[PDB]
Order: structure tokens, then C-alpha cells, then sequence
DNA sequence: GAGAGAAGCGCCAAACACA
DNA sequence: ACTGTGTTTGGCGCTTCTCTC
DNA sequence: GAGAGAAGCGCCAAACACA
DNA sequence: ACTGTGTTTGGCGCTTCTCTC
């Protein structure tokens, strides 16, 4: 028996096919196997994209960044645009909820005043002093999910190309002073340097004649919801847990009620499609 | 009515049509503020759903749309100006004259718009009804008709040789019949545009042009407005033949005014950029004389 | 709400007319307030004024290096305790950094600006330095706008309040001749050449396969038209109804059908 | 000029260009410059392959796996036959000499002698008592480069295959003693499972008929030697090292003078290709 | 060198003469060696005997599980320090994952193979049992080569030497009769059903796309037919002249010309 | 001569004929231990290069190289049996015999061979010829004809019946006119191979087979070599159709030796795979004279 | 004289790292 | 609302240009 | 009667983890 | 000699089969 095989061996659908099955019974002998499901780190789920604004000064993303430098760790606070990509960046000696706001009032005046900001849930952003200077300025500010790094994936990257101009320099004067190496970054980056997919610059973008309106948004989502094997984002997990049933399920990430009190967001890359118990 | 967007498309482009003859209606602004409120809203809300739909659409510019749109257009603009009264005021028809303007800016910038189909509809009685409102003293409507007429020009071929003999002439009339004029400072920049695209040898007709209406245009006693802008053009001119500068620093001396005054250092900003380009080529044929001059 | 913008920025009414205000609230706005009751270069980052303010305060000073573009007054301020040449390189590097490469700069003759570090700095990025011995409205604008500012919260940490001053005169107040801003005067593209005996022809966007975000498919759906492009996705009309932003990585650049 | 704009700011191709230079020349510029180089962590490498043999018992893969069971630690000793994929695993209590021997000849009584065998150099690999016991068989036995775990992925992916069936056996029984899991998993693996591609189990193909002769080999390498920026594999490194020649180059990996006095071998996906300072 | 080979091993002439040696030769290292001087079942798996054995130490006493095929005569030995139901399980096991499943098998009755647990197991593996009450050939063979073994040498782990027997009369030693090895014979593929009126056609291998291992090239050149196919690899001829084992990441399955 | 490999392709046919019309000189092994030592050499050097070519390379096999190399094995093969001796002894011509054996096999396997070309070059006299080799003494020789005649007769449609026919002569004459036959345990093994692909129903001349040359096969003092694969050979027989089953159970028990013997257990054996198949389907009725014949 | 090398130029998938 | 992304790089196809029989 | 749903089956690129 | 690899998985194209106007 194909079924008493596999509930002994767990073998796989061709071992299963040559004791006899067809290979839609034992396709769904496979699926229909917790213990095959729960321990293969195997999954097939879409992709989430961060998302952005339709026009320059919509939505932001911000990070704060480390860089060592003349046996002093500086914190780099960086703004980008997600529309048009533009940076920027402030060195500050420390993270705090003073140079959080010091750094988005710099931005503001050196970009303009944006809609929406969203950053990481880090310890300088979700203080009130930092939503009360966002709210004196009618500035909405949302978090990220836990321990997703990838959600700001814009800012991260831009981190990633400021960090390698400013080594670049450095290789050449050791001696510079780092604000000026930051000051020659920035022109580099938003005056200089070609984005690599539309060829223009993110200053002819930040600047480009706003004529074209907003176009219109859709709040209507998916009405129906599924049953997940998930992992935590937090703790990594060499075996998945559940399933569960989700309470609903938005475009990139969904509910899944972790414990009998507490539910959870959970992207889409941590998530494993289930089937009904019924 | 209803929304454009929410029609089949078998009508829509009829839905479009009625929509744009429904901004035919005029509405006053100076005779009382308060008057038919609901109707300037919906005029509002109508020119701003119609410019959000045609820069987010392709293939909906057809012929029978061609028409009429600049219609609308002379329904709004081609007006009586108001009268003069020398900051400046502002026109309180402003919000519906914006809709329509940045309606027609990106319509005039759309893909899909095709240059020969306007030679039958947009002529030279449009020419000079638009070149007509850059009298107003509104500084948006003379923005806008910049960036309006700098379009018109590069996209048509056949109407580019009468804007240059019109502006000529509007440039005769402020110069000589009357003084009064203030869209002078945009029209400079135009013409830089035009000058810059300039090719070689250089026609004897822009010569002209330099010799007859453009360096003259330093005796008004107007030019602190427009001063650099003009200088940028005959920057934009002498780069082209090194060799045709000798008479435009010989007239340029001629024009300085001989008694003390504040506009004199404007003349010796001009002077400077000339200078930096004048340097090489060994150019000291005219140099005595303009030291002799500028010595005094 | 222009009420609170006033209350925070103190800009001027133009500002608050560009808002949802009207002429005659901004106008009460302003009485109600207590305490608010030539061009020599050609081109933007043509010529640039370099000037060294200094801020009274009660028990200290503060030095303002303030570089002001001489077309669209385009100011671009740091704030220092003290005063060298580095600190007047570092001061010029942050206004490239804000606006741009100017191509001749003019200042005073001191001990900054004219030492030979100074002109080295110059050197190296091809800009040419020009010496004077004596705008002075900028800086009393600046002066005006920090001192409210101050006057409102005296509390402030002295950069925040140059920042907001910052954003306020290039942002929102708008210039009185031209009724524009100062940064919009500055960044507006210019028009482009019109080349003689040679039609002025439209650009075209390119074409692409795309893929609908969320959906996992792999089977590219047909190649179309681009209405806008951007940094990190592009305009892409998934049916003749509606348009969505398609990000880069769900994009495949094509060729067109013809 | 292009390079002195370069050499002030490290700007990109496209902001050389618009300042007046070809693409030629551009291209060139940035060629040429050592510290965009150094500090770009990109690269583009060929890829190496494991050495595979031409015939059954040739050349195989060993490795030794932790295994974590009823709070005791165990060992698993795993060999893998490069030709057909066939698996033999042993469960110690340690990772010892004697226990590697041990594992060796039961593997050799299940499967059979090997000519060659390659394992990364364990502590209990490289000892005087395992290479007796290889040489008293005549089996001779090399080493791979140090830190790069790459370099046996074939056992590697193994010991993960056999951990996966592991768990899931155990997921059902806790109580099911170690031995009989590990039987009825190697039973399950080399009898029962199918072979992706090539469509057969890999007990079939370690007893397939050996008619096909052994083809010829050629040990001709390429005769030229290129200059190499380079990363050490044990310790990683922000920027390159470098540049410097290749004494000979075999496919796969490049001798390059680490110091002034030993020299060492690095894989392909470790190295930069560099330019001729003459 | 069948010296040291016979030294370690003490395997048979016939494996001997399979490698370099000579007869004569394998005689002579014969008489030169101090310490050497029916079929039940009807297919491989059909049939096994399960046997214990008892080895004897200087001081201590070893359990021998023993299952041998009675079409081969394939031994499958486990050493243990005791003995009961779950042990004789755990042989079992062991030998499947030696040998294979196999259909049928037959053992003494006592205290393991008949408790309900080992049955149990044979349930569970759809394996019949059945007891008797009464080959030991196979015993002694293993008896003596584990103490050829030991006599050469007394200082092993009682494990390397169960190890290396198993290998000697699995894979070395040949059967008199057939002129094979125990591996070889229980191993073999048996012949294919021959059916009837309907030509017994020869497979075809695929085709496919490749590429050359270490250029980092970036486009497939061509697509060709495969000699072999093993783990990891397939037989592809690169040119008219030589042919090369190419991974299957640089593979990619195909359609024929035709 | 020279390397096959190292040619080029227009004559390197023509090369691997040399070499095939090489090997036809015969070499004794028996006669004396040290003769041609090195022309033995190169003869296995040539054995090993050719077959090592063959099976790499396609589109090598084409009309002119089909017939002579079945030549070759004709040269090497068919020929007069050695000496009968009743360990067996091995053949001192082991090492070329096994090459050329091998050559063959894979030669036989080459996914270009074309089974339509062999018709006109290997007929009967040829099967004959191989049939008769199954005689040796020699395992390694029965094993690779097993495999190769295997092979000979699923390729080939024309050749079957008279295979057929053969192998029941040859039974015929095993089992009554000369005992002295030891190729009986691979003929068996082949006879088994040909009968599970039997279909539905069954030909009578496979009943004739069973009921003429298998059934009998019992009665042979050597059937203790050969038990098994003849035992499986009824198995593979009888499980198409249990209907037939009752003949061949009435002849079992009429073939059993009435007096005590070793040789009795086998019989039991048999019986009780039979059984294992022939209790379903209510078979009852032969029970009772079977367990009469058990009793006694 | 003219088609074959050679330089030029634009595009791209795989790798990489952002605590 | 929740949600990864932008730049570097040897190889390739394709176009423009120059030295040779 | 017959073409449209529906089930069946084989193939695959992207993700994953092996200390 | 040095050198990454084999299995899981929802979606797709394609083939075979059944209930309906
Ligand atoms: C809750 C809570 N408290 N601490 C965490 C937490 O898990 N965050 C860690 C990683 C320290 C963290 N990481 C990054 C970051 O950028 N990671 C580098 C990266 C970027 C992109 C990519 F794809 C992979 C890695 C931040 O910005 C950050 O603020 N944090 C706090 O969650
Ligand atoms: C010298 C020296 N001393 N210690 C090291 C060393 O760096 N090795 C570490 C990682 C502990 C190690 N790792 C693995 C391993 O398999 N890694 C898991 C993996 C496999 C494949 C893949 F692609 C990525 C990761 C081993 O087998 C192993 O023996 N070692 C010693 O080098
Ligand atoms: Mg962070
Ligand atoms: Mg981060
Ligand atoms: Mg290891
Ligand atoms: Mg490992
Ligand atoms: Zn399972
Ligand atoms: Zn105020
Ligand atoms: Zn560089
Ligand atoms: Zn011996």
C-alpha cells in the first residue's frame, strides 16, 4: 500500500508510483503528509515590494547607519525618496531622538516636506517625542514588521552605495575630514551619478515638472484567507509551526494568530500554503 | 454627468467631447466673488479629472477631438486684457486659468499628438492671439505662455519664420511707439532657446536681427527688469562667429551713457562676460577704444 | 492647517495662499501674529556671494557662512563656532552639496578665501575665485526668521531653527516680482535648444514585458507602452482601464512590435 | 577633464560621459582606477565543480555531521560515491581517528573499494593514522582548500538530505530507537528514492553494468597567468586585496603569493580580475 | 599487490588471479600464508535464513546476527553484547538497508523472532514469517576469517574485522560453482520480460542544451545527445574527438531537431 | 598500426576495418603457455581500444563495417569444443575470449545499430553456431551468452519461433538421447525472460512446451543444479491462467519418486510456491489426491 | 578596389551587501 | 497597513571603420 | 451528436540549507 | 591537484476524458 509506505519510509512520489498509484494519488498522499511539510524548508510563496509614492516628497524611508572612522563610530542618518531615489544624509556622534528630528528637519530642508515616512521600528523612531515632532508637521509615520530588515529595502541599499563612496574617498586621503567626504558623497550621488534603469539622475527626477497628476488608488483587497505553516520572523526556525487560519491577508504579509491571545503580521517569505483540515 | 472613466469605451470619447464643451461656459471672478459657486466647483473638479485622464491614456486623440479643444482654449484665454494699473496684482480668475493652462500644456505634450494634424486647425490668427496675452501683467500667464510657445514653436515648421517677424515687430512697437510693456523679460529667453539651436555659417537675417532689434533694446530705461536675460542671448550669439563681435561692442560703447548713473554697472557686467570670451582670437582691434571709453 | 504652519514657520502670505488659506484669513493671520506685527549672474550656479554672518546670542556668538546664488537667491547656510579656511571649504562643499557646481564665486578678502588652501580647493573642482573689498538683504532675512524663531521657542538647539529657516525662505515664501519660490526659481529645467531646419520630435518611452506584483506567475503578459519612469519602478497600464507602478526587478526591457 | 572628475569624485560612466569623453574612454578611466576596484564587491568569476569520477568506486566524498537526539550528540560519519550518488552513514559517539577508519570500512563493505577519496581537512582526516590505514588499502586521499565548505557540496547536500528524513521519521516516533531511523533512512535513500534527473535510484546506478570502458583524461592546463586581486576564504574581507601575478592557474582555483614568503590557493569565487601595471 | 591484498584480507585464489596475480603466483602465496595453509530460494530477496551465533573471546562472549540469501548466499552480519526482540529488529533492519526488502523469511523459534514485537515488525513491512524447529556454512566461513583475523592481529575493535570479512566474502571471494562474487551475483540486473508479437525497441536518451564548464559563458552552444547519465553529470561529446562529463547545472533538457 | 583517434574522420572507417580484419588471427593458449607473448599483447591492446571507441561515438556504425564483424566473431567463437573433463577448469584463451565478448555485447547495445540490416547478415547457421557454444563448460562463457542470445532475441522478430524450436531439440535431446549437458541453468533463466511477456490468452504451443519438454525436465538425475530457475520458469507459467494449472499439479505428483531420497525436499519446495498461488480461486480439486500422494 | 579584422558601443544576468 | 533593492561587471550581438591582396 | 470544461500528467525555475 | 549541489514546489502547457444543449 502506497499509504502504509509512505506513513513507514516517507519516501517520494516516484518511489510511491512504482509500488502502484497514479501520480495524482500519490502527489496527494505527499501533500496531504504533515511530517513531509513541516520539515521540508521547501515553499513556494509571491514577493513583497515596499511600497512607493507616486510623486517626489510622498513617501520616505529612513535608517540610521554605522561607520568607523579615526577611531570614532559615527551614526549616519539617512533619508531616501522612494520616488525618486534622492539622499540625505547626516554623521551625528550618537542615536538619539534629538538627532532623529535634527536629521528629518535637515532632509525637509534639503528635500522638501513629505507626506508619509515610514522606517524600521528602531529605538529613536518609536519614541513620542519623534511622533509629536511628525505630528507638529502633519507627517504620518508607520513601522515595519519585526526583524525584517527587507522591508526598508531602498534605504538599506542606499546605505549600502553611500558606505562605498565614502570608503573610495578615504582610500585616497586618509587625512580628510569626514564631513567633507560626506558633502562630495551627496553631490556625487544626487547630481552625478546616473540611476542604472530610467538613465537620469535623482535630482531630474526629485525636480521634474510635477504636471502629472496622482493617479487613483484602490483600498479593495483579497476577501478570502487560507491556512499557513509559518516561521517567526524574530527567532529562526529549523522546522515550520501550525498551520492556522489567517484572519486576513494583505498584499506582501498576513495575520496569523501565533498564540491563543496574540496574532501577528507575517510576511509573505516566512509563510508555507496548507491545506483545509476540513 | 458622469465620470469619463466609468463609460464603455465605444462613448467615451463622446463623454470627453461634451465634458470639454462644458468648460464653454465663462464665469466672472472681478464683477462679485459670490456668484454661482456650485458651478465654478464643478468647472473645477470637471478641467481636473479631464487633465488627470488624458496624461494616464494612449490612442484617445483622435480628429474629431483635434478641433474644438483649441477652441476651448480661445473660449478662456483669447479675452480683452484687464486694465492697466502699473507688487502686482493678481487676476482672481487665476484657479480655472491654471486648470486650463496645465491642461493644455500636457496636451500639447502628449505621445500620441500628431504634428500635421494641427496645420488645419492652429494658424497664424492663433499665433497672434496667444503672442497678444503676453502683455498681461500676471507673471503665471506669462510663465505659462513661455513654456506654451516654446512647445508650439519646436513642434511646427511652417509658422516659425512669422513668430520671428512678429516678435520683431512687438519688439519695433515697445522700443519705439510705446513704452509700456512687461513680457519682455520671457520673450529674451525664448529667443536664447532659438538662438542656442543656431547652425553654420549663420544667416545674414539674424545679423540683422542683432544689428536692428536686440542691441537697441539697451536704451530703455526698463532694461534693470530684463537685464540679464538679454545679455545671456547675445552670449548665446557671439559664440557661434567670433569674428561678428566687433560691431556689437561698437554700438554697445555707443549706447553707454555719457553722464554718472546707477544703471552704468549693469554695462560693465555685460562687458565682463564679453570679455571672457573676447580674450582669445587676438581680438585688440577694438580694444583702445573701449579702454579710452570705459577710462572715462 | 495655514494657522499652524504660520504658528511654526511664520512664512509670509503668498505661502499660506499657496495652502488652503485665502487672502483675507492670511491677512488676519498675519495681524494676529505678534511677533510677525538686481540679479548680476546670468544663470542658476553662474556666480555665487559668499558672506560671514555673526549671531548674537546672550552669553555666546556664532559664525553663518551663507552662500547666495545671484539669480535665484538661493541660499545655502552652516552654522559654526568658529571660523578658517577649512571651515569655508566644508561651508562650500555643503552648498554644492545642496544646489550644485557654481562656475565663479566672489567674497570678500580675509583670512579665509584667500589663503592657499582655499584656492587649492578651488582649483580642483574648476572654479573660479574672485576678490573684492567693500547681498546684505539675505542675511537680514536669515537674521529676522532665526530671531523669531527663537523668540518662539527659546529652548531650541540651534540647528533645528536653521534648518526651518532653511526650508522656510527657499521653500515656501515666494519671491514678490517673479511669484515664485526660491527653490523652484533655482531647479526649474530650462528650455531645451531648438535646433534650425530640424523638426523638434517627441521622445519615446521604451516598451516592456511586466508581471502583476503578488500573483507568482512566471509567464510574461505581453509587451506595452511606459507612461512615466522613476527610480525603482515604472508606469505601466496593466489593462485599458487602470495603471500600476511596475517595480524594475518584475520588468523586461523589449523591442517594439511594429 | 573626465579624470580629474574621476579622481576628485569616482563618479560612474554615465557622469564621465555627459563632461565629454567616449565610452571608450570612460570605460577605460574606470578600468583603470585602483579604488573603485578595491572597493566594489563585485566580481564576475566562473564557477567551479567538484571532482567527479569516471566510473563507480573512483572517487568519493566524506564528512561527519552533529546530530542532536534525546540530549545526546551524535556523529555521523557519511560517504558518498561521486559517480551514482550511493550513501553510506555510521552513528558514533565521537568524531575520532579510529571512528573515521571504522566508518571507512564499513562503507567499503557496503559499497566497495574507492580508488580516490577527498574530505575537507577535519582534525581526524589529516592524521598519520587515517593516511596509513588509506595507504595499507592503496586508496589515496587528498585535502581541499581551507574555509570553503563549497568545495565538497556533494556530501554536504547529502548530510542535509539525510538530517531532513531524520526528522521527519522522529516526528512520528520520539521513542524510535537511533539505529533502526538511520537503516530504514539509508534504506529509503539509496533503494527507494529517485534521483531527479537522471531518473534512477542511486542503487541502480552503483550496480549498473560497468561496460562502459573509463574515458581518457588530459591533464593540459592553460600555460598563461594573469594578475588577481583576491580575499582570503578564512577570514572575510570588506575590500580586495592586490593586486598581484598567478603562478599557474588549474580550473577551479590560482596560486597567488599571499606574502613575500608562502603562497596559497584560492577558488574563482574568491578572485578579481585585474589589469597589467606594465 | 595481491601480497599485501591476501596479508590483509586472506581472500581466495580466484580473487587473487582477478587482480595481477598469476595462478602459480596465488599458489605460492598460498602455501606461503602460515594462518590459510542446495538453493532454497528462487530470485535474489525472496527468500533469507536468520541465524545466531555465538563468537567466543579470551574474556567475554560476542552475539552475531546473521542474515544470509539463499539464491547468493549474501551475508548481513550485526555484532552485539546481548540479545533480544528489539536487537533481532535492528538486524533486520540493518540487512534491508544492506541487501533490500525481502519477501519471505525463515528463522529458529525462541525467545526473539517469535515475540509479538518482531512480528509487529514484519507486519509493518509486509514481510511473511515463518519458524521451524530443527545454512551453517556461511557461520564457519565467517567464524574463520574473524579468526584469521584476530591471529594477525589481536589488538582490533572487534568492528574492523566484521567489516572487512563482510567485504572479503562479499566482494573478493568468488563462488566455485558460477565462477562469481556473492555482490555480483545478488546484485546483477536480471534479464527484462521479453514481450510478445510487439519489438523490444532500444531507449533513447534525451537531448541538451550545454554549456563549458569554467568560461563563464553565457550562451548554450547547440544542442547534443548524451552517452551517459550518472549522478550529478551526463556523458555529452563536446566535439567530433572527445567527449566530457558536464554537471547538470549546465544542462538544460531539449527537443530533437528532427 | 595507429590509434583510431588519431586519424582523421574521411579514413578513420577504413582504419577501424584494419583493425577488425587484425584480430582475426587466431592465438592457441593451450598448445603452449609462452607463444607470440607479444603479439597476444597487442592483440589485447586493439580489443580494448576498439571496444573503449565504439561506445563513445555515434554514427560510426554503417553498412560496410556490419557483416565482417560478425565475422570476427565467427572467427573467434565457433569452433570445436574442447576435450569434456566432468572445480571446473577454465580456458587459457579467457583473457581475448572476454574481450571479444564484451566487443560484441556492446557492440549488440549501440543505440545506432539498426535491426533491419542484420537480417541479411546474421541468419539460423549463425544462431546455430552460438546455440551450440552454450555446451561449455565454461560459467563465463554461459553467462555472456545468456546475455547476448537475450539481447539476439528481443531485438530480432524473424528469428523467434526458430529459437523456439531449437531450444526444444535441444531439451529433447537433453533428456533422452544425452544426459551430458551443463547449459541448462542460463536456458532456463532465458526460457523465463520470454514467457512473463506472454499475453492473453495463451497460444496452445506454449501448452505443448510445458507439457512436452518443461514437465518432464523433472525427471533428470542433475535437476539439483538447475532446480530453481526451472521451478521459476512454472511460476511464470501459470500465473497468466490458474485454469491450467491442474496438469501440470497431476503430472508433479506422477513424477515424484516413490521411494525416500535427498532429492524429495526440492519437489516439496516446488509445491509450495504452487501452493502459495493455487489456494485462491477454489482450487479443491486436485486437494485431496495431493495430500494422499503428501501422506505416503 | 573590396571584403575581411578591428574598434566602438549598448545591453544584460548573476553576484553582492545593506548590523 | 503589512511587503527587498540598486550598482558593478566580462561576455555577447551589432555597428562602424581601416589596413591588405 | 459534439465541442467545451475538467481531470490527468510531465516539466521547471526559484528558493533553501548543508557548522 | 585546486573547484557547490540535489530536492521541494505551485504554476504552466498539454493531453485525455466526461457531462450538457
Ligand atoms: C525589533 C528589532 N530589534 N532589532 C531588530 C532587527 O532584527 N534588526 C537588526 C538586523 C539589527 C537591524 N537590522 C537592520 C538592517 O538594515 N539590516 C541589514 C540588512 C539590510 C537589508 C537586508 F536585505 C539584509 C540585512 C536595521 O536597519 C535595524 O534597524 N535593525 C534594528 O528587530
Ligand atoms: C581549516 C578549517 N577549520 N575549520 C574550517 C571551516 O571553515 N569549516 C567550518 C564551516 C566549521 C566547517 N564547515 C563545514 C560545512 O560543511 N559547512 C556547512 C556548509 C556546507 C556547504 C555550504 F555551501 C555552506 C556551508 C564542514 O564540513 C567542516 O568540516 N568544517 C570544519 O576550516
Ligand atoms: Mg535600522
Ligand atoms: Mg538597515
Ligand atoms: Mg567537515
Ligand atoms: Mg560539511
Ligand atoms: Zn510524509
Ligand atoms: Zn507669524
Ligand atoms: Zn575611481
Ligand atoms: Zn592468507
Amino acid at each position: 500500500s502506497p499509504a502504509k509506505l509512505h506513513s513507514f519510509t516517507h519516501c517520494g512520489q516516484a518511489a510511491l508510483t512504482l509500488h502502484g498509484a497514479t501520480t495524482t494519488e500519490a502527489l496527494n498522499i505527499l501533500h496531504s503528509c504533515h511530517a513531509c511539510r513541516k520539515n521540508n524548508p521547501q515553499h513556494q510563496m509571491p514577493r513583497g515590494h515596499i511600497r512607493r509614492g507616486l510623486l517626489p516628497n510622498h513617501i520616505w524611508q529612513g535608517d540610521i547607519t554605522h561607520f568607523k572612522y579615526k577611531n570614532t563610530l559615527y551614526r549616519l542618518h539617512v533619508w531616501v525618496d522612494t520616488f525618486s531615489g534622492s539622499v540625505s544624509a547626516t554623521h551625528k556622534k550618537r542615536e538619539t531622538s534629538s538627532e532623529a528630528i535634527s536629521s528629518l528637519l535637515h532632509a525637509i530642508a534639503h528635500l522638501g516636506r513629505p507626506s508619509h515616512i515610514n522606517t524600521d521600528n528602531g529605538p529613536a523612531y518609536a519614541s513620542q517625542e519623534f511622533q509629536h515632532a511628525c505630528t507638529s508637521l502633519a507627517i504620518r509615520h508607520t513601522t515595519h514588521i519585526p526583524y525584517n530588515p527587507t522591508s526598508s529595502g531602498l534605504v538599506e541599499r542606499t546605505n549600502g552605495i553611500l558606505k562605498t563612496l565614502l570608503y573610495k574617498y578615504f582610500s585616497d586621503n586618509p587625512n580628510l575630514p569626514m564631513d567633507n567626504a560626506l558633502s562630495v558623497a551627496l553631490w556625487t550621488i544626487n547630481h552625478l551619478n546616473v540611476l542604472t534603469h530610467c538613465q537620469k539622475t535623482r535630482w531630474q527626477l526629485h525636480h521634474s515638472p510635477r504636471l502629472p497628476p496622482i493617479p487613483e488608488e484602490k483600498p479593495v483587497t483579497t476577501s478570502k484567507t487560507h491556512w499557513y505553516y509559518f516561521k517567526i520572523p524574530g527567532l529562526n526556525s529549523r522546522q515550520w509551526k501550525g498551520p492556522q487560519r489567517a484572519l486576513q491577508e494583505a498584499a506582501g504579509a498576513a495575520l496569523i494568530p501565533v498564540s491563543d491571545t496574540a496574532a501577528q503580521w507575517i510576511p509573505w517569505k516566512l509563510l508555507k500554503r496548507a491545506v483545509c483540515p476540513r | 454627468l458622469l465620470h469619463i472613466r466609468d463609460v464603455p469605451p465605444a462613448d467615451q470619447e463622446k463623454l470627453f467631447i461634451q465634458k470639454l464643451r462644458q468648460c464653454c461656459v465663462l464665469f466672472d471672478f472681478v464683477s462679485d466673488p459670490l456668484s454661482d459657486l456650485k458651478w465654478k466647483e464643478v468647472k473645477r473638479a470637471a478641467l481636473s479629472e479631464m487633465v488627470e485622464y488624458i496624461t494616464h491614456n494612449r490612442n484617445v486623440i483622435t480628429e474629431p477631438i483635434y478641433p474644438e479643444v483649441v477652441h476651448m482654449f480661445a473660449v478662456n484665454m483669447f479675452r480683452t486684457l484687464p486694465p492697466s494699473s502699473n507688487e502686482p496684482t493678481l487676476e482672481a480668475a487665476w484657479p480655472h486659468l491654471q486648470l486650463v493652462y496645465e491642461f493644455f500644456l500636457r496636451f500639447l505634450e502628449s505621445p500620441d499628438f500628431q504634428p500635421n494634424i494641427a496645420k488645419k486647425y492652429i494658424d497664424q490668427k492663433f499665433v497672434l492671439q496667444l503672442l497678444e496675452l503676453f502683455d498681461s501683467e500676471d507673471p503665471r500667464e506669462r510663465d505659462f505662455l513661455k513654456t506654451t510657445l516654446h512647445r508650439i514653436y519646436g513642434k511646427f515648421l511652417g509658422l516659425r519664420a512669422y513668430i520671428r517677424k512678429q516678435i520683431n515687430n512687438i519688439f519695433y512697437r515697445f522700443i519705439y511707439e510705446t513704452e509700456h510693456h512687461n513680457g519682455i523679460a520671457e520673450l529674451l529667453e525664448i529667443l536664447g532657446s532659438i538662438i542656442n539651436g543656431f547652425a553654420l555659417p549663420l544667416k545674414e537675417e539674424h545679423k540683422i536681427f542683432l544689428l536692428k532689434v536686440l542691441l537697441p533694446l539697451h536704451k530703455v530705461k526698463s532694461l534693470s527688469v530684463y537685464h540679464p536675460q538679454l545679455a545671456y542671448c547675445v552670449v548665446q550669439f557671439l559664440e557661434k562667429d567670433s569674428t561678428l563681435t566687433e560691431p556689437v561692442v561698437m554700438a554697445l560703447l555707443k549706447y553707454w551713457p555719457k553722464t554718472h548713473s546707477p544703471k552704468e554697472v549693469m554695462f560693465l557686467n555685460e562687458l565682463e562676460e564679453i570679455l571672457d570670451v573676447i580674450e582669445p582670437s587676438e581680438f585688440v582691434k577694438i580694444m583702445e577704444p573701449l579702454f579710452r571709453q570705459l577710462a572715462k
